[PDB]
């Protein structure tokens, strides 16, 4: 029996604002225009620190440390790419046209054209963070739909407990709302729609672990072993 | 043997 | 815009009036099963089930309000999807198969004749066991079915060209409305509809993430050029790469 | 496209 169940929608959410990683940086070489290799050795840099502040933020999820050591591999193994778009994409919300990748990193789609087929995925990014802006997505909501992401992505590549804590999840982001003033009508409505997005921001992990796939394949730019593994989890 | 076994039991 | 004035109960009639047909497979049992068999099977009937879907994309409500090249788009993008929760949808009550047709009951030692298409058989099975978990009804049934059309390509997207953008976020909040009242009148509380319609839209994630690894395998039988995509299908098939 | 005509046919 796991304690997330136990908590209140408030300490539901002081839980996970309390274990959000920290925005990280890029490498503070001043190279606005950016070739292939530049651009993708840059994030491939950055998403790979990125991933070591996300294995310890999904241990301080509240039931993600009740799971089998197997099951916690899982979920971060499918989620992994959605977790760091959805990060993306909230990070470069009061910057439109903008991805901010970091504070000192930040990408239009004119930079995405550097590297073939990825400024595709860049107009999905860059759409989703103009619809974060356009509901003003809170904080306390993204928190919600990380763990979200984190625990439902690959519940059925596989059970019960976890199905529990989404329902708690789902508590807490219908909590959040009521307390914002919104109506009955408006919580499901607005659950409604932030849940509908994340099956874009799936769309967009599967799009862009392609793009992935692809430059391992044309072995330019060095993956770390970490990468690796977690770009071989989705075969 | 994987990687992400180790940085979640560490 | 008729959609918008429609009432819950009168859409679920609207949904549930505009359902396709079960069509059936040109599978024969006394052939054994074969790679270039089986996803000719498949694809003979996705390829009729293309049709239906799109007139039946057409009695969706709000969904003729929208452009002819929108329509286009929430099509070539949601279409795979489409056929997916349906293909859930009717081996529901088939634990361990899967109903592409009355007549074609596939298990998963028929994916295998497949190359990586187990893996996909697998997702689809668990997603039917899921479904039959959850006891989901077909009246949410449909109202996902519309949600997946109007909300897989409306992201993917002239100034007001955002206004019929804004239009689909109308029709989607008021099949959200629907489901809400389905789910009231089934005795459930204020907490258990937000968690059942919570758990129904993440199912929706699922169902993406089967259509992109259905679409990519779609992909690579096609430059295998061992089993022949109908002329629709490829115009669906380009659409995605 | 086929997707064009099928969504156009009005009878
Ligand atoms: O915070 C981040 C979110 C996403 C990405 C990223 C993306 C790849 C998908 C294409 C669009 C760019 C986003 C990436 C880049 C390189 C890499 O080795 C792993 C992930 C990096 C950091
Ligand atoms: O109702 C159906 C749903 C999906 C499929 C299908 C699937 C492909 C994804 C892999 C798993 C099998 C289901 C398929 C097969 C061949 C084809 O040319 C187009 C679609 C057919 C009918």
């Amino acid at each position: 029996n796991s304690l997330a169940l136990s908590l209140t929608a408030d300490q539901m959410v002081s839980a996970l604002l309390d274990a959000e990683p920290p925005i990280l940086y890029s490498e503070y070489d001043p190279t606005r225009p950016f070739s292939e290799a530049s651009m993708m050795g840059l994030l491939t840099n950055l998403a790979d620190r990125e991933l070591v502040h996300m294995i310890n933020w999904a241990k301080r999820v509240p039931g993600f440390v009740d799971l089998t050591l197997h099951d916690q591999v899982h979920l971060l193994e499918c989620a992994w790419l959605e977790i760091l778009m959805i990060g993306l994409v909230w990070r470069s919300m009061e910057h439109p046209g903008k991805l901010l990748f970091a504070p000192n990193l930040l990408l239009d789609r004119n930079q995405g054209k550097c590297v073939e087929g990825m400024v595709e995925i860049f107009d999905m990014l860059l759409a989703t963070s103009s619809r974060f802006r356009m509901m003003n997505l809170q904080g306390e909501e993204f928190v919600c739909l990380k763990s979200i992401i984190l625990l439902n992505s690959g519940v059925y590549t596989f059970k019960d407990h976890i199905h529990r804590v989404l329902d708690k999840i789902t508590d807490t982001l219908i909590h959040l709302m009521a307390k914002a003033g919104l109506t009955l009508q408006q919580q499901h409505q607005r659950l409604a729609q932030l849940l509908l997005i994340l099956s874009h921001i799936r769309h967009m992990s599967n799009k862009g672990m392609e793009h992935l796939y692809s430059m391992k394949c044309k072995n330019v730019v060095p993956l770390s072993d970490l990468l690796l593994e977690m770009l071989d989890a989705h075969r | 043997h994987k990687i992400l076994h180790r940085l979640l039991q560490d």
